[PDB]
């Protein structure tokens, strides 16, 4: 991904918000021809999984568990996968030596199913509390349809909390002692046990590890779905994948000459359906599509050039030569040389134009096939 | 009906969950990274064009709803916690990117304080709210929050850190290890929030009563003779790894009294209880005297009860407070859960309610139909 | 962007049969037990070590230079041995890499300046990002960035991340040729 | 399979 800069040629796409993103990033709904970007598709969640061990967790099961794994924990001194280790078991961190006798667990005789979660001290009370104010909430919803019908035409007591009279002082224990930062826990791992914040290091016992969650992304236009992952969260292949670089055409910069006020880049447009043809003829044309941050020109000399694509000629390949515009034509590619006007700016040369092919929808689809879509592009020289 | 998700936006910590619960899933900073830049950018920021705040909600709340909890945004109904008096354009803000973008069915803007209260299952409180930017009290007489008789003063979480950042610039004695073993005030021109907050969470501390008094008088030291009181040992705090910041012991207590000290003008953390509780009606006064209830990060620092209501007592013997306030029993309470998370804890309890929650809260229809969304401003 | 081109001296490569272009400086050990699928650049003192337990490689993957490939130790309850390590096709590895993972997946593409802990397991399409280090037993799984000290799930790679790094892989396999011998 | 030491010793008979 990042090996080659995919920054560094932006498409943009059109929608309620103009955002400019690389061609790996973005998505192409069929059924809408325009392409679609990460933030104006729509996301939900499809399955969850434990991280460390892959292993599917229904959605019931993880509200039941609250969004952790039953077996894996994730260490405290640093968010690790804790390893169970037998002398008759204990958590011991693998980055860190954190193990589970420092806060003082003992040792669990079964490997995985004997470590557990302390329970809130305050979940009784919680109870009562829900339950008292859901009597009240029910009272007044009464009310609410008695007062509506209107116009159209036992009991559960909480003792209230006691507030102490005097609220513990500081201990004397604070003034002259030295603070070990190893027994103190920072805010991080403080924060993380928030139901009991514990100061001390040795009061803070470990979490199983969060679930993650796979991502089905849903076209906001039309509810129909851009991508969806399969069940399996080892499985690599996916049940519906409309990504962009499938079906656009792919612009990469292949020359970087300098940029002393003049310079030639040869740039290549690699195909990725089996037949298509390709016109950047545009050239932003004057103020559309608000090239902001243009800084130089292309001439971009166009002639349509047709190209196709091979899992694995003279008229096609020889007659259209084009020597001074078509530089290399290799498999599903093709270079294209266009004179940059650097330095216009003060740096950081950044050229706009536009790419115009053809798509085949498959509607029904000759019609389809004859429709043109226009992708503005901004590649950005390295200056 | 689903459990509606709860969520509580800060400057320093955002705390997220579910409703029903104990406490909260998630709690986090609030800040959300972005590519290319090293010290993430904080998500609540007041005084900015409404894009970039749109744009920093969307991208923190789809975090939220996509990395801690693990559920759609379209199923459930949602628990705002705003405190009051909250900038009107942020909630707007808020709002719409609730209901534009994820689309969930209804957003509760409940208020802070009175989420606070029900915790408790009382009905009847006066709420001190020690927030990252400021602290803010107000009190509730039976469900009803007086806001006449709101007060505040900047003397949060923010307020400490700037101090603290001051007195170890002016105190600085780093050992940079790299033949600089001996003290190098000042190597660093300004420390990083982070290890600020590391630095006052961990060492510092809020000492007694008398000792910070005493502390105070000898600041000014006029005419003294080793006034103070005995400080605490020096702690030597790591920074990145070689850098070994020798934190002098004074500072450890002396950082904390800002909130404190009154500076003649008769304003600190103490005096803003008595300050709102003077203004509010007459029979209301002992019913919210005897029911504080105290949240906010800042009020989690050790020994921070003890000398509030130390300074409580002592403040209303005052010649300003000694006639109205003067024969009053302050009592503070103890809530179920931790005082950063009080005002989750109330705000997931009224989630549950899923009776009347569909009613008070505000249906994406009626934003769209409206756009408006209520207020306690004029409509 | 376009993978650059990176030219080497004939001298001190090997080509083979089935295409792997392994450097001379490389310090492969256990020669025997070392397989190569094809394909494959093992770049200058790049310490492979065979001798151990089988290390077999997928193709067109990239070996950066000053990289260890050593299997991991494993002590089991029987007794104790070592695991044997394997990689799968297409993957990139970046120079002053250091590797005890017990299985890398296809299209996987690991920072420079790493090291995996012993027995880590990296699923297909993933990625390390520079100076992070890998505690043992850590499992990274797909579509996931794992970085930082230690490494965390901190992002989640592009859809097209199959396709993009067998393009990227095959593209440096093709702009690795031999320097003009003029 | 073919082990590399197999193949290092082809390109040495190739040379
Ligand atoms: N466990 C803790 N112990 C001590 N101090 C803490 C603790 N947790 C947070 N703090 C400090 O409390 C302050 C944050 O308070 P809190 O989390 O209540 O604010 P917030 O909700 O982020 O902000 P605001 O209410 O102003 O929007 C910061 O100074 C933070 O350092
Ligand atoms: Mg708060
Ligand atoms: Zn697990
Ligand atoms: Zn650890
Ligand atoms: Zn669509």
């Amino acid at each position: 991904a990042s090996l080659l800069q995919s920054e560094r040629v932006l498409y943009l796409v059109q929608g309620e918000k103009k955002v400019r993103a690389p061609l790996s990033q973005l998505y192409f709904c069929r059924y809408c021809s325009e392409l679609r970007s990460l933030e104006c598709v729509s996301h939900e969640v499809d399955s969850h999984y434990c991280p460390s061990c892959l292993e599917n967790m229904p959605s019931a099961e993880a509200k039941l568990k609250k969004n952790r794994c039953a077996n894996c924990f994730d260490c405290p001194g640093c968010m690790h996968t804790l390893s169970t280790r037998a002398t008759a078991y204990y958590l011991a961190c693998g980055f860190c030596r954190w193990t589970s006798r420092d806060v003082g667990m003992a040792d669990k005789s079964v490997a995985s199913g004997g470590w557990q979660e302390p329970d809130h001290p305050h979940t009784q009370r919680m109870n009562k509390l829900i339950e008292y104010y859901q009597q009240l909430a029910q009272k007044e919803k009464v009310e609410r349809d008695r007062k509506k019908l209107a116009r159209r035409r036992k009991e559960i007591k909480i003792e209230p909390a006691q507030a102490v009279d005097e609220v513990e002082p500081l201990p004397e224990d604070y003034y002259t002692r030295p603070v070990n930062l190893t027994e103190v826990t920072t805010l991080q791992q403080r924060l993380l046990q928030p139901d009991f914040q514990p100061i001390c290091a040795s009061q803070l016992y470990p979490r199983h590890k969060h679930l993650l969650i796979k991502r089905s992304l849903r076209c906001r236009q039309c509810e129909h779905n851009l991508s969806k992952p399969e069940f399996n969260p080892t499985s690599i292949k996916f049940k519906i994948q409309l990504v962009a670089v499938n079906y656009i055409p792919e612009v990469r910069i292949m020359s970087i000459p300098n940029l002393r006020y003049m310079k030639e880049s040869q740039v290549l447009l690699t195909l990725t359906n089996p037949v298509e043809n390709l016109t950047h003829v545009t050239l932003l044309e004057c103020e559309e599509g608000d090239p902001d941050d243009t800084n130089s020109t292309a001439k971009v000399s166009v002639p349509p050039t047709e190209l196709v694509l091979a899992g694995k000629l003279a008229e096609p390949q020889d007659f259209p030569d084009d020597p001074d515009v078509v530089a290399f034509r290799k498999a599903n590619k093709v270079g294209v040389f266009i004179k940059v006007t650097p330095q216009r700016e003060e740096g950081d040369v950044t050229v706009c134009f536009k790419l115009k092919h053809d798509f085949k929808n498959l509607a029904a689809d000759p019609g389809a096939e004859v429709s043109w879509l226009t992708q503005h592009v901004e590649l950005s020289l390295g200056p | 009906e689903k459990t509606a998700v709860v969520i509580d936006l800060g400057e320093a910590f955002t705390k997220c969950g579910f409703a029903g619960e104990t406490g909260p899933r998630c709690i986090i900073p609030s800040v959300i990274k972005k590519a290319g830049m090293p010290k993430p950018i904080k998500v609540v920021q007041y005084n900015i064009n409404t894009e970039e705040l749109y744009s920093y909600l969307k991208e923190f709340i789809h975090i939220l709803y996509f990395r801690h909890l693990l559920v759609n945004p379209r199923d459930r109904r949602v628990v705002v916690i705003e405190s009051v008096l909250c900038p009107s354009h942020f909630r707007e803000t808020l709002t719409r990117v609730l209901f534009k973008y994820f689309e969930v069915p209804s957003v509760l803007l409940a208020p802070s304080h009175l989420m606070a209260l029900l915790t408790l299952g009382i009905n009847s409180a006066m709420v001190l709210d020690c927030g990252y930017r400021e602290s803010l009290v107000l009190p509730i007489y039976e469900g009803i929050p007086v806001l006449n008789c709101w007060g505040a003063l900047p003397l949060g979480g923010k307020a400490l850190h700037k101090e603290l950042e001051t007195q170890l610039l002016e105190q600085c004695t780093v050992d940079t290890g790299a033949a600089k073993e001996q003290s190098l005030p000042s190597v660093m021109g300004s420390i990083p929030e982070g290890v600020l907050e590391d630095i006052k969470v961990r060492t510092c501390f809020v000492s007694d009563l008398t000792r910070g008094l005493k502390i105070q008088a000898a600041k000014f030291n006029i005419d003294g003779n080793t006034e103070r009181p005995s400080p605490p040992p020096n702690v030597d705090y790591p920074l990145d790894g070689e850098k070994i910041l020798h934190v002098l012991g004074s500072i450890r207590d002396s950082v904390v009294e800002i909130l404190f000290e009154q500076d003649n003008e008769e304003k600190s953390v103490a005096t803003l209880i008595l300050d709102s509780l003077m203004q509010c009606p007459i029979d209301t006064r002992k019913q919210l005297a005897e029911n504080l209830v105290i949240i906010g990060g800042t009020s989690m620092l050790p020994g921070f009860l003890h000398r509030l209501l130390a300074e409580i007592r002592y403040l209303v013997e005052k010649p300003k407070y000694k006639k109205t306030l003067g024969t009053k029993t302050f009592r503070i309470h103890t809530p179920p859960a931790k005082a950063n998370c009080v005002a989750w804890l109330g705000g997931a309890i009224f989630g549950a309610l899923q009776d009347i929650l569909g009613s008070r809260s505000v249906s994406k229809e009626y934003y769209n139909q409206t756009g408006r969304i209520p207020d306690w401003c004029s409509l | 962007m376009e993978l650059g081109e990176l030219l080497y001296n004939k001298s001190e490569y090997i080509e083979t049969a089935s295409g792997n272009k392994v450097s001379r400086q490389s310090v492969l050990c256990g020669s025997q037990n070392i397989v190569l699928n094809g394909k494959t650049i093992v770049m200058n003192d790049c310490i492979i070590r065979g001798d151990l337990a089988n290390v077999r490689v997928g193709r067109h993957c990239v070996v950066k230079s000053r990289s260890v490939i050593r299997p991991p130790f494993k002590k089991f309850s029987k007794g104790v041995a070592f695991f044997p390590l394997h990689i799968g096709d297409h993957v990139f590895i970046e120079e002053d890499c250091v590797v005890n993972a017990a299985q890398i997946g296809s299209y996987v593409h690991v920072g420079k300046n790493c090291v995996i802990g012993r027995r880590c397991v990296l699923k297909d399409c993933c990625k390390i990002l520079d100076n992070t280090v890998l505690p043992p037993e850590t499992v990274v799984p797909p579509f996931t960035v794992f970085s930082g000290c230690p490494g965390l799930f901190s992002g989640e790679l592009p859809e097209c991340t199959q396709e993009l790094m067998i393009d990227v892989t095959k593209s440096y396999y093709q702009k690795f040729l031999p320097l003009t011998q003029v | 399979s073919t082990s590399l030491l197999s193949e290092i010793e082809q390109s040495m008979e190739a040379e």
